[PDB]
């Protein structure tokens, strides 16, 4: 059988950020395409 | 070893809910879009542990050049839609499939109906009906997965939870089938 998940992390959470104007916490191959 | 698993879909669709459901078995009460979101859980079959790593995308055209960038090295899909949704269902044809059977021509695939529980619901039937339409039934989204031509057809709701945890172990037996 298959277990239930367990040890949940969150690892990347990416959110445009309309104070700086722009992505924050991007993906490394996103950020060398938008910064 | 790692599983990589990219669930995409349209808005509204229920993707998100879909795995902090699962990952957490809590549901969020808020609505909010989603751009990229990495989950990891670890998950054990037959005494052997594997990280399972859940790639949340967002289901908005705005994103269309950049949500792809997140799949090199996908093991398996989700192509997700609501069973009461009947646009999201049709893009599944016309989007989404299309777009991953591009980006990955031999990786796996599921066809996953979301929020089945509104099925019965009368003001979502009411809303569907002020349009002239109706929810997806398993017949038809069956047809779609065979035609199309997914590993198989899952169902589920995020917050009752059934046939939730089903949903990702066939997930999990496709990217190590
Ligand atoms: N009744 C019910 N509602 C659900 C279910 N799953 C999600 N929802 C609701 O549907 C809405 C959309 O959920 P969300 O998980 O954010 O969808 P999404 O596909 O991630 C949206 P995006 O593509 O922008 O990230 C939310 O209001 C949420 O509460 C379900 O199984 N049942
Ligand atoms: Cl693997
Ligand atoms: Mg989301």
């Amino acid at each position: 059988e298959i277990s239930a998940p367990q040890n949940f992390q969150h690892r990347v959470h990416t959110s445009f950020d309309p104070k700086e104007g722009k992505f924050v916490g991007l993906p490394p191959q996103w950020q060398n395409i938008l910064d | 070893q790692t599983i990589k698993c990219v669930v995409v879909g349209d808005g509204a669709v229920g993707k998100t809910c879909l795995l902090i459901s699962y990952t957490t078995n809590k549901f969020p009460s808020e609505y909010v879009p989603t751009v990229f979101d990495n989950y990891a859980v670890t998950v054990m079959i037959g005494g052997e542990p594997y990280t399972l790593g859940l790639f949340d995308t967002a289901g908005q055209e705005d994103y269309d050049r950049l949500r792809p960038l997140s799949y090199p090295q996908t093991d398996v899909f989700l192509v997700c839609f609501s069973v009461v949704s009947p646009s999201s269902f049709e893009n599944v044809k016309e989007k989404w499939v299309p777009e991953i059977t591009h980006h990955c021509p031999k990786t796996p695939f599921l066809l996953v109906g979301t929020q089945i529980d509104l099925r019965d619901d009368p003001s979502t039937i009411e809303k569907l009906a002020k349009n002239k339409q109706k929810p997806i039934t398993p017949e038809t989204a069956e047809k779609l997965a065979r035609d199309l031509k997914a590993v198989k057809y899952v169902e589920c709701s995020a917050l009752t939870q059934k046939g939730l945890k089903n949903v990702f172990d066939e997930a999990i037996l496709a990217a190590l089938e």
